[PDB]
């Protein structure tokens, strides 16, 4: 996408990540444990249905029959309107096409949005207490545990108490 | 022959304003009215070969 996250550099996604749509996966002494995270995965949400909703309603614009179907009109006015009717319909589906595909470009290049939103939130909590992986990983230096694990998906995570350990460890 | 017949009946029509007259003159061949009509309000119309519901 435009963002390079989705599709990018974090390589493919997580089809065992059935609890939100974005999430974190961590691996330390205590073994594996991965969960979701709600604010990106409710925000894109938000958006998309948004989409939907401005989408997703009808006119109150009413069309009445100009033509007749069992009994055919007059040969000339009835060529005028097959040739507008045929105008109109061709710009509405110009109009349809273009619209879908342009939303659809913006949805895939918000969701790498998001994506990349969270990872430079997280990367801005690990001030320097981590480093950049490559693929979408956080290389801790101190020993985080399963609690310190669950302080970085509060936010709730203090680089200043494991800033010693971390930075010594380079 | 159309239903067994060759005459023809073929019919005229004009809104005549309100608080306006219509004035018919002839010499023949005329099928006169007894009854103008009014329209009652709005209402849609569409052609179909299935049933109402
Ligand atoms: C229509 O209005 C005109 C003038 O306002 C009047 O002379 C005439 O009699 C009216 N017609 C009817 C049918 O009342």
């Amino acid at each position: 996408g435009l963002f390079g996250a989705i599709a990018g550099f974090i390589e493919n996604g997580w089809e065992g990540l059935i609890d939100g749509w974005y999430g974190f996966r961590h691996q330390n002494a205590q073994g594996e444990g991965t969960a979701a995270d709600y604010k990106s995965t409710q925000s894109a949400i938000d958006q998309i249905t948004g989409k939907l909703n401005r989408l997703i309603e009808k006119t109150n614009q009413q069309f009445e029959l100009i033509d007749n179907e069992f009994n055919e009109v007059e040969k000339q006015i009835g060529n005028v309107i097959n040739w507008t009717r045929d105008s109109i319909t061709e710009v509405w589906s110009y109009n349809a096409e273009l619209l879908v595909a342009m939303e659809n470009q913006h949805t895939i290049d918000l969701a790498d949005s998001e994506m990349d939103k969270l990872y430079e939130r997280v990367k801005r909590q690990l001030r320097e207490n981590a480093e950049e992986d490559g693929t979408g990983c956080f290389e801790i230096f101190h020993k985080c545990d399963d609690d310190c694990m669950a302080s970085i998906r509060n936010n709730t995570y203090d680089h200043s108490k494991y800033r010693e350990e971390a930075m010594q460890n380079r | 022959q159309v239903n067994g017949l060759s005459g023809r009946i073929d019919f005229h029509w004009l809104m005549l304003n309100p608080n306006d007259t219509v004035t018919f003159s002839f010499n023949g061949a005329f099928i006169a009215p007894d009854r103008a009509s009014f329209l009652r309000g709005k209402s849609m119309g569409i052609q179909s070969g299935v049933q109402v519901d």
